[PDB]
Parts: C-alpha cells; structure tokens; sequence
C-alpha cells in the first residue's frame, strides 16, 4: 500500500522525460498499466462516498501519481496518441470521474485529470473523442460551479482547446460555443485570482473573435 | 563541434529544431495566429514542505 | 507502397536521437537514400491538382517521413555536415519545391522543409550553400506571402539566421533590402502569437540597424 | 522498390541497437509494420512461381532488411517478448515461408528467417510457440536436405535451442529427441566445413548428454 | 497489488537508463523507496516455506522489479555512491538474504542480488562495506556450492572484485586461503560454459598470483 | 567517477552488469553447465558491388 504509492510517485518523477514516456508505451501491452490505472482511479473516487479529501494518506498519494503520470505520457505526441488509440477506456473512466467527483471533492485529483485531457486535446483525434463524450458540455458546467479557482482555470483552459481548432467549424463548433456558461466566464473574467481572470479574458477576446 | 558557426552573442543564439510522426501528423496544428497551445508537464508533490 | 511508408515513419521517429543519426551517416546505403529522397519528393509534388494540401493515406505520410528524416539529420552537427557535402542536390530539390509549392498547399511539407535548412544553415558551408542558391531572396519574399503563420515563423527564422553572421549577409544586402517586402514584415510585426510576435521582433533589431 | 528497400536497409542498421528496437515495438500500433511485413515476405515467396532468386535486386534486399529486421528485435529481450504477444502471425508467416521455399531457393532469406526463430526461442513462450507450431519437426527434417551448410548450421543451431531447457522432460522433450535426423546430424558431424562440422557435433554432444 | 507491481515493473525498465537513474537520486523521495524495498525483499523471502516460488502473480514480479531496481541504480556511478551513503540497511538486507535463501532456492532473485552487490563494489566505500559485513567470506564459499551456474559465475565474478582490491583483501586474510573452495573453482574452470569458465579460470590465476608475489 | 575502483589494469577492468524485466523473467535461462545461448544481431549485406574502403 505504502510501497505501491512510493514507486508510482518516482514514476511521476522520471516520466516527465520523452524518453521515459516513450519506455511506458509498449509496457502497458504485457502490464494492462493503463487499463488497470483507470480502474485503480475508479476504485479511489467510489471508495469515498463522504470526506472532501483524505489529502497525505498514501492511496491519494498513489492516484496523484496515477493521474500524474496520465499527464505526463499525453504531454509527449506519442503518448496523447498512443492514449487515444489505446487507452480510451481510460479517457472515459477519466472523464466520468470528473462528473461523479461533487465540487469541493478532490480538487488536486480534478486538476491533474483536466490536465490530461487538455494534453490529449492536442492531438486532433483526442479532441474529437473528448468533445463527442456523452454529457461533455453538463460536464463543463458543472466543473465550472466549482469553487476552487484552479479547477475552474484548467476547465476554461480545456473550453479554450475546444474552443480553437476546426471541429469542422460549420456549425457543430457553432452552437458549441453558444452552450457555454458565458455569464460564469464573464464573472471569471473580473476575478481577483489573476491567474483565472486571465484565462477566462482570454476565452472570451476567443469567444467574441469567431462570433459571427 | 567544428563546422558549424559558434555564434558569440549568446542571447542570439542558433538553436535546432527537430520533427516527430506524431508531432507533425496526428497533432493539431496549434501555433496559430491567435497563440499557440503547449502541453503541462506535471511534477510530484513536495509534501510536509523542504527541509 | 504502405510498407515503405511505415519503415520510412519508423526511421522519421529513431532519428530524433544523435546516436541513431551517426549510425545512419555511417552506412553504405546512406548516400543513395539521401539521393533517391529528393527523387521521391520531387515526385509527391508532381502530383497534386490543388485538391488537399496532402492527400493523406501514406504516399504524403511517406513524404512527411522523408521531410522529418532529413529536418531530424540536418539538427545533428555531422548530419548538416555531411548534407553539405555529400547531399547538395537534395538541398536543391528542398529549395525548388518550396518555390514550386502555391501558398496554402501542402502547408505541413513546408514547414518541415523550411526546418531543415534552417538546421543546415547551422553549418557555415551550409549557410554558404543555401544563400548562394539561384532566387533565393525571391523565395523569401514569396514564402512570407504564405497565409499560414507557422510557414511565415520558420521564414522569419531562417532569414534571421542568414542576417546573423554578417559575411554572408554583406554579400546579398543589395539584393535583400532593395526587395524586402514593407507591407508584409512591417505588418507582421503585430503581438498576435508570441512565437511570431518575438520572431519578426528580433529581425526588426537586426535587419533595419545597418550602421 | 528502390526507395522501399533504401529505407529498410537504413533501418536494418540502426535496428542493431536495443534503444532503437525498443523505439520501434510503439509503431507497430499505428502503422501495422510487423503485421504488413510478413504479407511482404509471404508476397516476395509467392512472387518466385517458377524460379529461384535474383540476388542485387531492389526487391532481394527489401525483403533481407525486413528479416534482418525481425531478427534484430528478437535479438533483444523485450522485442522476442513482444514478437511472441503481439505479431504471433508474423512467426507464422516465418514457420511457413521455410517450409514454403524449396531447397537452394532463397538461400539468404532461409538463413535470416532461421536466425529470428532462433531468437524468438530464447523467450520461454516463444520456444513453446515455435515448437508446437504444426509441421514443426517435419519442417526441421526437409530444411536439413538443403545443400546450403549455413542453412543446415542455422536449423541446427534452432534444433539445439529447442533440445536444451526443461520442455516438460517427461517424454515430451524425450520424444522430441528421438524423432530427429540423427544419421543427417551424424553426417554433418564429419562435415568439411568447419562452423557445420562443430554445431553438429555439439548438438550431438546434448543429445548424448539427455539420453 | 496488480497495480503496484506494474509500477515497479515499469520502473525497472526505465532504470537501465543513466538518465533515469538520476533522476531518482535526485527526487526527494528515493530515500524512503530503497528503505522500504529491503523490508519488502526481507518479507517476501520469511514468507517462503521452501517450495520453488510458482512466478507468484505480482508479488514475485514485485521483489524481482525490486532487486532489477536496486542492480539498475548500482549499475551507474551516482547509484552505487547513493546506495553506499544512503541505504546500507538495503545492502545489509542483500547479504543476509543470500545467506537466508537456500541452494536452488529463487535463483533469478539471488543472481539480482549478487549483480547488485558486484556492482556497489565498483565504489570504493561499497567494496569496503561489503568486504568487511559480517560471514562474508563463509557467505562467499557456501554460494559456491549452489548448483546453478548462473549464481556461481556472479559469486565468482564478486570475488574476482574483492580479490582485485589488495588492500582490502589484506583485512580479510587467513580465511581466504584456509576455507577457500579451490576444489569447485577448479572445476569451474573445466566447465563447457566459457564465461562460467574463464571467470574460475582468471580467479584462479589471480589467487594464485597474490600468494607468491 | 571520484569515487569508483578505477583499477591500475587494462584487461582487469571492473564492468557493471544491468537487468531487464524481459531479460530476467520472459527470458529461459539459457546461461548452463553445459554453455550460453546468445541472441544473433544481423548487419546489413554489403551487395556484390562491393567496391573497397
Ligand atoms: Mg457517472
Ligand atoms: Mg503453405
């Protein structure tokens, strides 16, 4: 338990290398690395009906690890398009933890996990297989009700991503953009955290530069 | 480490840049003239502060 | 025709590391892959009818591979050595199709292409080589009226890298700035992106200081 | 064809480094290479109706860098365990294409494909695989009739493999022994080429010893 | 307990890299990774009755990732100074488990084990700590009359390292030539192995050489 | 390499030994009282056009 977190945390520590990263794909075939790692997550979030974090405890420590090293893999090209191809399940359980985690409920968990799909948002298959998620736009809403200031950044972060590049563009990208919660973003966008205030400034200066 | 030009301002200096399959093929063109959309590289937490 | 493409993606990957880049210089079939290379993209863009930038599919996935190879060469000091000495037609050939590709098509290949000349540029030879090549400054010029940043970035660069080193640029300034476009480079000067921003910024501070 | 088999061969190089083989074992998700490059060889055999190879050929060297390739990856512990879980199809191809050739036909293919299988067999279940893949001692029986001693050497060299390690022991290995070529081996023993002469006569050696 | 194995397992691969090696030493959290590898190693080896080891699902796995780790991180410069500094109960915990696992006993973790104490000899203070542990030399001698070969050629290429430091092989003398087994390093340099051979045959002549000279 | 053995011979030099987890567990142990089975790494042919250095 103890020994599981220890080593998970030093492969956080040396996967934020290519060369790392690039080592970690292929293992996953004989290992099920990914595919375990999500049901691992999955078994986290379930375990914790009630306490919004049980922070220090060795089984938060090892899934911050798990998510962590989620995002440094979908950092690398390779590894954002080895996931999409790949570990999809794990990009579902990711996306599902998202919307079963209540606000306030794990917070440095939600961070890290919207890191990654903004990551894996880079590659363009994994824009597509994140927006066309089933309650992906409720999600966003959702997310975005969220308390705490860096939740709610790596959300507009993640809007941004989905925001830009042509989903086509027509008007599948069109009405997107009209079911964002526009009056929170304009809310975010006068805030007193600066880090947010900026990214919320900067969806909008995007929002208002395609509005037709 | 001889044919090459060793610049001496080295605030301006000549740096390489190199091409992956993935980089270039399945990513999305993200250097845009908006701005450019760059991968977060996580790194462990340093629990209990530094010593 | 798909196999090659997957051996010539494999090859575009592994050449990312120094080591795999000496290991390929140091080989007997080096200089006819690097010579039947520019033959191959030469070929791929003989071909198009406008219809996409690339095609897709392997043949332009094959191409890419070719391009990335020779960027991912040229990055390692021996490699932009040994493409000045041994693969001049091959410069040749990347320096023609930039100019033989319209703006807009095959926006990607351009890139990669102009990466490896600015990676050749590296070398002194190399920059010799690439700035004494016929239309060279019209290249430049008819590179920037490309719509897409990133091609306008990596022109930005590599005519940046041919104004540092003033012995080659006291060579070709009668023909640089008495033809240097002021309604394209004046105009890019904007904050927009960063990357472009700082890009055209820098060669601001260096191409009008002439004194 | 020219350019195919100038990309195979470049990657039959480099392929001689585990950092590469490693480096390769991800693009085979993507881009199908050890699955399309035993259609290659099973197509390149095919293709040989009525004679027998051509050597200096564009086509002869595309399909040697392809088993210098698998070889290559065998030769390193993840890429024979990789072989094993992913391209099981591939070894088919392999075990297939020997029984396939006649002999003194594809003298040089013969010789890399043995070498891979000899690989592949120093992974526990890639020894099982080959093993008890159908026709196996039948196929070990028809590629010693070859008149070729390095094609002989290398079935010897795989037979020796196969005779070492547990394999069960209770006659399931004891049967395997008893159902070899033993005059063929015997006659190899006292053969005048020397590397043929000593791989015999140390598999004859282990046959004593595990009788 | 699938998932922790898979980790350790992921970072045995990566290991074999300087780079990575490093990267380890460097991250304030190695310290309490090699303290509790060694009462992992230490319980999985009190947790067997004899019997073989059965690759036990991700637990046999777990210690070979372990001991594949710890032979990984000796292996580069930086590793073998860390561990000597740092974790001595970890080298502690190696040599009282090859004394505890009995001949033929998980032969794939004491050839780990033995790789890894070879490999912190290299560093001077590792040699040093090694030589001068306890039943060193009666640990060496009863090694040796392990059956497999494997575990014989890292015992023999382990003393070969001790033997190669005069120095230090000057505290532990009278033991080495009175229970010496030059009987089965004789025999080991008859064997049809050549790298099992040649290492008793270059021990031999070593051996031989320090008693006269 | 400030600390380090660095040995006063040549031929008696002192070699690290590296593990994998293929190489350890996937792998038959093929190193014997009888010899070691080692893997082959093939180069490429030098065709029959071989013209000198
Ligand atoms: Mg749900
Ligand atoms: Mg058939």
């Amino acid at each position: 338990a103890e020994m599981g977190a220890a080593a998970c945390t030093l492969l956080w520590g040396v996967s934020s290398s290519e060369e790392v990263v690039k080592a970690i794909l292929g293992g996953d075939k004989a290992l099920k690395f990914f595919s375990i790692t999500g049901q691992t997550m999955e078994s986290f979030v379930k375990s914790l009906d009630g306490d919004v974090q049980e922070l220090d405890s060795d089984e938060s420590q090892f899934v911050f690890a798990l998510a962590g090293i989620v995002t440094n893999v979908a950092a690398i090209a390779c590894g954002r398009e080895f996931l999409v191809n790949s570990s999809r399940v794990l990009l579902d359980t990711i996306l599902q933890l998202l919307g079963d985690l209540k606000p306030g409920q794990c917070t440095k968990l939600k961070v890290l996990m919207l890191m990654s799909l903004y990551n894996v948002s880079i590659n363009l298959k994994g824009l597509k297989y994140i927006s066309e998620s089933p309650g992906f736009i409720p999600l966003l809403w959702w997310l975005l009700s969220d308390p705490d200031a860096e939740v709610c950044l790596h959300v507009l972060r993640l809007v941004q991503s989905v925001v830009l590049e042509p989903e086509v563009f027509s008007k599948s990208a069109s009405e997107f953009r009209s079911s964002l919660p526009l009056q929170r973003i304009l809310a975010m966008s006068k805030s007193r955290n600066p880090r947010l205030q900026t990214a919320a400034q900067e969806l909008l200066e995007d929002l208002r530069t395609l509005e037709h | 480490n001889e044919f090459d030009r060793i610049i001496e301002n080295q605030e301006k200096s000549l740096k390489a840049s190199k091409s992956t399959p993935d980089g270039t093929i399945k990513d999305r063109r993200l250097f845009m003239h908006h701005v450019s959309l760059e991968p977060i590289t996580t790194v462990p937490f340093r629990t209990t502060k530094e010593r």
